[PDB]
RNA sequence: UAUAGUUUCUUUACUUAUUCAAUGAAGCGGAGCUGGAAUUCAUUUUCCACGUUCUAGCAUUCAAGGUCCCAUUCGGGGCUGA
RNA sequence: GUCUAAUUAAAACAUAGCAUUGCGAUGGUCAGAAAGUGAUGUUGACGCAAUGUGAUUUCUGCCCAGUGCUCUGAAUGUCAAA
């Protein structure tokens, strides 16, 4: 199994690798629109914890909202 | 009026001269002269730079 | 291999193969019959002494007409229903809400003849 | 209490500028390549009056280097410019009036106008009638040019910044009195709605802080802080001193 | 000939309306282009951490062709041959009653990420291939360390699309071999020794070394100018 | 007073984050030719320019020319010109 | 010249003129719940904004203690959260 590794590694968020990855992906999301499609997710481990089964009829939408 | 300038003929809207119904005759004369003369003067500038750069 | 060329710094949308529709089935499955035929543009004549002076002297028919109709329709409908030829058409909206049409023929035909053929006068 | 005039002035339904007869925005040519590596010639075709503006304008015409096209610009005319006049804009251009040299290309004591404080703004400082900028000196290393601005102030801008040489036309405009509320009326009729002006001290206290009383009088002081707010700011904002000017500004 | 002339135009600054040139450099591209370009740019500028750029040290194309030839030998089956296989199996179970073993044993490549990870943690693998082009990199950043801890030989190779071509899919993100025929086990050992010299043995030092920190052409040129002018002697 | 470590703070520096402005995102940066200045202590260090200024004209047709192919034919393409 | 339409047309308001104040645009004044938002601003100190006085002539005196506005920061001063 790999989703277990993914889950623990995504828990290690103040590790250097993940905070780097975070920096990058936030740059690119921010350069994209506010509500914008994703045809695959970013955390398949998580989408699978929650109900995502990678078949036809499931959709990811990445969305950012102001803060405060 | 400017659609009667459509229904009328080329004879009414124009003269037999270059730059006919657009520019005055005297302005035409002026720019003809100016063309000829500064072309000649550009030739002269060219040959002056030519002989100078060839000497040096 | 090396890259393409580009003369203008504008990047426009490409053109793209625009398919059409012939899709799989029909939207309504029955073509509606003619919304506006002669037997609907011409409802009834008019027989007021004014319009009868007209049809007597001026060689003019006077009809009552749908609000959806126009002069081409009226002309064609008259040419069909009455086997005549028609010179011109002047229409108005009667303030009872209807349309009225003054219809002038050629000098060949006679409006009196075709009206007392129709069976009003 | 009400919202007052100075606060209504910012929404501005009626206070907007009356921008009909204005021939366009009087901006410089864009700083593309020819200007920053050589020069380029245009021609002043016609000087005209801009409404709301005391300084005239000069419809200049250039050529497009990239296309058979005749991009026309609008320059603020300096004193001496005339029709049919060749305007040379760029870096290796010659120092005569009407040209658009940069400040690293001009020497000290040079007199310019319609200057940029940031290259590519297409026109700024010294745009009004009679006014000019004076070059003071340079720092080519750390390419910076010191300039004196009509306030009397000193500023330091990119020596790659541009500016027309000479002084803006229309000078001596305010050396003449108007004599007439009607002259003022028409002037502001073409500029905007800031005329006439009522006095708060003659208003009611609902209408202005200085208003009210059984005499026209202010009460508190007319010197207000910059740490005040909308509705408190009616008078002398952040005034360091006050009254008649008894000697040198000492700036 | 005597009518043809030589005009030549001066394309300088005030003259000769400039001609068509290749402005590939000065284009207003769209946002998706800008995003992916600046994305890779930023992901080289930043000080990448060693467990990334553990990638970016990929396999040279020669041994790549070798290993892919090998895997194409040990390719899996498609639907048509699976169908006829099990038709034969039906015939044999019907007439000979061979207990689902009339067909032979297959030798094929193992693909699938969790398949492969359990294969490794059980140590049934002979070789592992890993793709570098992966967009969620978290899926694969651990596979190397795991393969090391287990003692398995791994390699990073170019093309998850290549793995997909190999394995009848679009992508695979991973591949591995666990059981091979004796006709090729020797080439397998050779290839593995080469790989282990390339990737497995250098695990410690690449794990130590931080990547990135790289600058553009304009900036590197300016740094060169400044540095040679400062160290002028 | 010198130290191998952790530490705080001051200053400075870098660009990709972020921020600002412009444009139809047109000429960025580096190097290289040419000429000039340039003194060279071998052999070149470098630095400057690298097509436009008497004149209210004109400047456009993948550029004319030069060169190489095709298939001559109506022509057609490439490189250079840049 | 203007205003209290329907009891106050005036010495009131405005006015030109005088003076002061802020602002060199990363700005001053103002607006918006917010915003990759706006007015001044198609603007640039002979300008914008804010105040006061009220043609011209002649003069605008003493007071910075108090209340405001402001300019100074080395300080056994005070002094929040972190």
């Amino acid at each position: 199994g790999a989703y277990k590794y993914l889950e623990e590694l995504q828990r290690k968020k103040q590790s250097d690798v993940l905070r780097f990855l975070q920096r990058v992906r936030v740059w690119e999301y921010r350069q994209k629109n506010v509500i914008h499609r994703a045809a695959r997710p970013t955390r398949p481990d998580k989408a699978r914890r929650l109900g995502y089964k990678a078949k036809q009829g499931f959709v990811i939408y990445r969305v950012r909202v102001r803060r405060g | 009026r400017p659609r009667q300038y459509a229904t009328v003929s080329k004879t009414h809207k124009t003269v037999s001269r270059a730059y006919g119904g657009s520019r005055c005759a005297n302005c035409v004369k002026e720019r003809i002269i100016r063309a000829f003369l500064i072309e000649e003067q550009k030739i002269v500038k060219k040959v002056v730079k030519e002989q100078t750069e060839a000497a040096k | 291999k090396a890259l393409k060329v580009r003369t203008s710094a504008t990047f426009r949308l490409p053109k793209t193969l625009k398919l059409a529709r012939a899709p799989k089935y029909a939207s309504k499955a029955v073509p509606h019959y003619n919304r506006l035929d002669s037997y609907k543009v011409i409802e009834q004549p008019i027989t007021s002494e004014t319009a009868m002076k007209k049809v007597e002297d001026g060689n003019i028919l006077v009809f009552q007409v749908s609000m959806k109709a126009n002069k081409y329709q009226i002309k064609k409908a008259v040419k069909e229903l009455y086997e005549v030829d028609v010179l011109k058409v002047n229409t108005l909206v009667r303030p009872n809400g209807t349309k009225k049409a003054y219809v002038r023929l050629t000098a060949d035909y006679d409006a009196l003849d075709i009206a007392n053929r129709i069976g009003y006068i | 209490g009400r919202v007052i005039r100075n606060q209504r002035k910012g929404a501005g339904s009626i206070f907007t500028s009356h921008t009909r007869l204005r021939q366009g925005a009087a901006k410089l040519r864009t700083l593309d390549y020819a200007e920053r590596h050589g020069y380029i010639r245009g021609i002043v075709k016609q000087i005209v009056h801009d409404s709301g503006r005391g300084a005239p304008l000069a419809k200049v015409v250039f050529r497009d280097p990239y296309k058979y096209r005749l991009r026309e610009e609008i320059f603020i005319a300096n004193e001496g410019v005339h029709t049919g006049q060749f305007i040379y804009a760029g870096k290796k251009a010659s120092l005569n009036v009407g040209n658009v040299l940069p400040l690293g290309s001009v020497p000290e004591g040079t007199i310019v106008s319609n200057v940029e404080e940031k290259p590519g703004d297409r026109g700024a400082l010294a745009r009004a009638s009679g006014n000019y900028v004076i070059i003071i000196g340079h720092n080519p290393d750390e390419n910076k040019t010191r300039v004196r601005l009509p306030s009397g102030a000193k500023k330091v801008i990119s020596s790659d910044a541009r500016g027309v040489i000479g002084v803006i036309a229309g000078g001596g405009r305010v050396d003449k009195p108007l004599l007439k509320a009607g002259r003022a009326f028409h002037k502001y009729r073409l500029k905007r709605n800031s005329w006439p002006k009522t006095r708060g001290v003659a208003m009611n206290p609902v209408d202005h802080p200085h208003g009210g009383g059984n005499h026209q009088h202010i009460g508190k002081a007319s010197t207000i802080s910059r740490g005040a707010v909308s509705g408190q700011k009616a008078g002398l904002i952040a005034a360091r001193r006050t009254g008649l000017l008894r000697g040198s500004q000492k700036t | 000939n005597p009518l043809t002339h030589s005009t030549p135009k001066n394309f300088g600054i005030g003259q000769a309306v400039q001609p068509k040139r290749n402005l590939s450099r000065y284009v207003k591209w769209p946002e998706y282009v800008r995003v992916q370009r600046q994305k890779k740019i930023l992901s080289i500028r930043l000080k990448v951490p060693p467990t990334i750029a553990q990638f970016q040290y990929t396999l040279d194309r020669n041994t790549a062709a070798e290993t892919f030839k090998l895997f194409n030998k040990y390719r899996p089956e498609t639907a048509a041959e699976k169908k006829e296989r099990l038709t034969k199996e039906a015939a044999a179970v019907a007439e000979g009653k061979s207990k689902q073993d009339a067909s032979p044993k297959p030798y094929a490549v193992k693909y699938g990420l969790n398949h492969v990870v359990a294969l490794i943690e059980n140590k049934k693998a002979k070789l592992v291939l890993i793709a570098n082009d992966v967009d969620p990199i978290e899926l694969v950043v651990f596979l190397p360390a795991l393969c090391k801890k287990m003692g398995v030989p791994y390699a990073i190779v170019k093309g998850k699309a290549r793995l997909g071509t190999l394995v009848n899919q679009k992508t695979s993100a991973v591949a591995a071999l666990t059981e091979v025929r004796a006709e090729d086990e020797a080439a397998l050992a050779k290839l593995v020794s080469t790989i282990d010299a390339n990737f497995a043995d250098k695990y410690d030092e690449v794990k130590k070394h931080w990547g990135g920190g790289i600058l553009g052409n304009k900036a590197q040129a300016k740094m060169d100018k400044r540095a040679k002018n400062s160290d002028s002697a």
